[PDB]
Parts: structure tokens; C-alpha cells; sequence
């Protein structure tokens, strides 16, 4: 294990959810990660046991205040009549998932919004739509950019379908058969893809299913630059959450033997999270960070 | 049928997790049973609002460590 991110870099994680549909969740990911990470590395009696209460109040509020935007279908999208957002709904699992180690959350909210995604935004070939772009294109981070759309926004829910899965089993029938047909569909194309962020985004997505493995793990791990990270021309945001996603896989192969670097990179980066458009970074970072203190050796 | 017992079981660890939560007061604990709870069923509705209520409790007097 390598030393764990020091707890003063991440006291601004601790923030008020205010705004709408979307600008809520953007509120409510950096307290909810912090707490998360702050819990898994132990940090609180160095740094302030109290506060986790004032932030679980936080994540609470959040909460509560997304189920004003939780329309009839089970579905999310910034304003009640605006069409449902297929990501935004997928988001909404993904962080209420990781939030279920620190409040109260209604299965049949995160279920309810699973059970919508597979039966009416799946393709029969697996592949996964959005036909209303969230407002705040910012908050999803390296999806912004419209190449491998199909894959990258794929592999993005059967990510928070996998991370559900656990609360969803005995109530949504279809989980397993969704989580198989989008897997096939990343399976099928995985060796064509040309970006590193989907790479490691459908890397991971695979990983979890055990079928990142034979010319797709080699595909997944020489893409890495210097085997230490996963990057493309753009924004270093995008590069930071993609090799976050690509840790995430490295910890689901167990490959312990490329995880060392590859943690390094993104520790000496001293992205400590938070601001505009810093939305799956700041999530990602942290969750991949809490997840390696919790696994590596 | 083994759908019963694994709601039943759900409600079991649920209800230990939160009495151990009761016992120690640590971070740890109240995750455990924290997710725990989270994850019975609806058909205990009532007996998973005493368990949460029973959480909100324990963090109301405060946790240790």
C-alpha cells in the first residue's frame, strides 16, 4: 500500500447540495466521496469525527432533495417535465450505491431507476441511449466528447447496473440479462476502440464481469502511457478520471503488479478535487483511491 | 422459495449489524449496519423503519473512533 491522501486536502469536499435536478447531484458527489474515502482510510480521529456527522447530514439533504426530481417513470432530468436523462439517471444510481454504507436510501428509488434504464433506454444489442442530454455537460466529465459514444455511455451504466447489483438483485428481474447483452456489446467492439478514456472506462466495465481478459486485457493494458496512465488529447480532467477508471479494473484483475505505478501517477497529480466541471473526477479519483487502500496488499 | 430465506437472512444480519452498531458506536459498525438495513426488503417495511430509526439514534449520541 502507498500512504493515503492526507485529510486537510480534502476538507473543501464537504459542500452544500443546492440547484436543481443535476446541479444537486453536482453538490452532493464530492461530500459523499469524501466521506467515503475519509472512512475506508481512516481519517476521522485525525481530522475531526464530528464533522462526518455534519457531512452525513449534507449527504442526507442531497438526497432528499434529489427525490423532488424523481419523476413518475422512476427516471431523473433537472426539472420534473424535462425529458429523463439516461445518464443523469445512471449517475443518480451510481452515487446512491456508493452512499449506502452512509444513510438511509429507498431500494425502490435506485431500483425503480435501474429497472427504467434497462427496460426503456437498452438497445436490443445492449447498447444503452441518451435522448436528453443532461443541461450541465460539464458534470459528466470525458463522456463530453462524441467519438465511441455508444461504448463510452455503455459501459458508463453497466457500471452503475454492476455497482447496483448488490441492492437490486431480488428485485429487478432483468439486471442480469441487461448486464450480459451490454457486455456483449463492449465484448464485440472493445478491440476497435481508439480512445484511451474508453478504453478504460469499458475496461473496467468488462473487468467486472470477468471478460476483460486475453487480446482485450493486452488492448487494455498497452494503451497505458509508460504503464502508469491512461490519457488523450484534451482536458487532463478527462485523463485524470479515465486512469481512475482503468485503477478500478487493475483492482478488479487483482493485477497488483501494474497497480503500483499507475496509483503513483495519479497521487503525485495532487488532484484533490472539486470546482466546475470537476464532477467524475473528483468522484472517480476518490472511489478508485478508497477502493485500492481497501484492496492492495 | 430460497427467495424467503434470503430475505429472512437480509433481516437477520440487519438486525445484528445494528445491535453491534448499539454496542461499539464506531465508523466501521455504522456502515455495516448502515447497508445492511439498506438492503431488506420492503416486505419488512416495518421492522427496517425501528432498524434505521435505531441508527439515526446511535448517531445522535455520537460515535467514537
Amino acid at each position: 500500500g502507498s500512504r493515503s491522501t492526507d485529510a486537510e486536502r480534502l476538507k473543501h469536499l464537504i459542500v452544500t447540495p443546492s440547484g436543481a435536478g443535476e446541479q444537486n447531484m453536482i453538490g452532493m458527489t464530492p461530500t459523499v466521496i469524501a466521506v467515503h474515502y475519509l472512512d475506508e482510510t481512516e481519517q476521522w480521529e485525525k481530522f475531526g469525527l464530528e464533522k462526518r456527522q455534519g457531512a452525513l447530514e449534507l449527504i442526507k439533504k442531497g438526497y432528499t432533495q434529489q427525490l423532488a426530481f424523481r419523476q413518475p417513470s422512476s427516471a431523473f432530468a433537472a426539472f420534473v417535465k424535462r425529458a429523463p436523462s439516461t445518464w443523469l439517471t445512471a449517475y443518480v444510481v451510481k452515487v446512491f450505491s456508493l452512499a449506502v454504507n452512509l444513510i438511509a436510501i429507498d431500494s425502490q428509488v435506485l431500483c425503480g431507476a435501474v429497472k427504467w434504464l434497462i427496460l426503456e433506454k437498452q438497445k436490443p444489442d445492449g447498447v444503452f441511449q441518451e435522448d436528453a442530454p443532461v443541461i450541465h455537460q460539464e458534470m459528466i466529465g470525458g463522456l463530453r466528447n462524441n467519438n465511441e459514444k455508444d461504448m463510452a455511455l455503455t459501459a458508463f451504466v453497466l457500471i452503475s447496473l454492476q455497482e447496483a447489483k448488490d441492492i437490486c438483485e431480488e428485485q429487478v428481474n432483468s439486471l442480469p440479462g441487461s448486464i450480459t447483452k451490454a457486455g456483449d456489446f463492449l465484448e464485440a467492439n472493445y478491440m476497435n476502440l481508439q480512445r484511451s478514456y474508453t478504453v478504460a472506462i469499458a475496461g473496467y466495465a468488462l473487468a467486472q464481469m470477468g471478460r476483460l481478459k486475453g487480446p482485450l486485457l493486452n488492448k487494455f493494458l498497452t494503451t497505458a502511457k509508460d504503464k502508469n496512465r491512461w490519457e488523450d488529447p484534451g482536458k487532463q480532467l478527462y485523463n485524470v478520471e479515465a486512469t481512475s477508471y482503468a485503477l478500478l479494473a487493475l483492482l478488479q484483475l487483482k493485477d497488483f503488479d501494474f497497480v503500483p505505478p499507475v496509483v503513483r501517477w495519479l497521487n503525485e497529480q495532487r488532484y484533490y478535487g472539486g470546482g466546475y466541471g470537476s464532477t467524475q473526477a473528483t468522484f472517480m479519483v476518490f472511489q478508485a483511491l478508497a477502493q485500492y487502500q481497501k484492496d492492495a496488499p | 422459495t430460497d427467495a424467503t430465506i434470503k430475505k429472512e437472512q437480509k433481516l437477520i444480519q440487519a438486525q445484528n449489524l445494528v445491535r453491534e452498531f448499539e454496542k461499539t458506536h464506531t465508523v466501521s459498525a455504522h456502515a455495516k449496519a448502515q447497508k445492511a438495513v439498506n438492503l431488506v426488503s420492503f416486505e419488512y417495511k416495518v421492522k427496517k423503519m425501528v432498524l434505521q430509526e435505531r441508527i439515526d439514534n446511535v448517531l445522535k449520541q455520537g460515535l467514537v473512533r
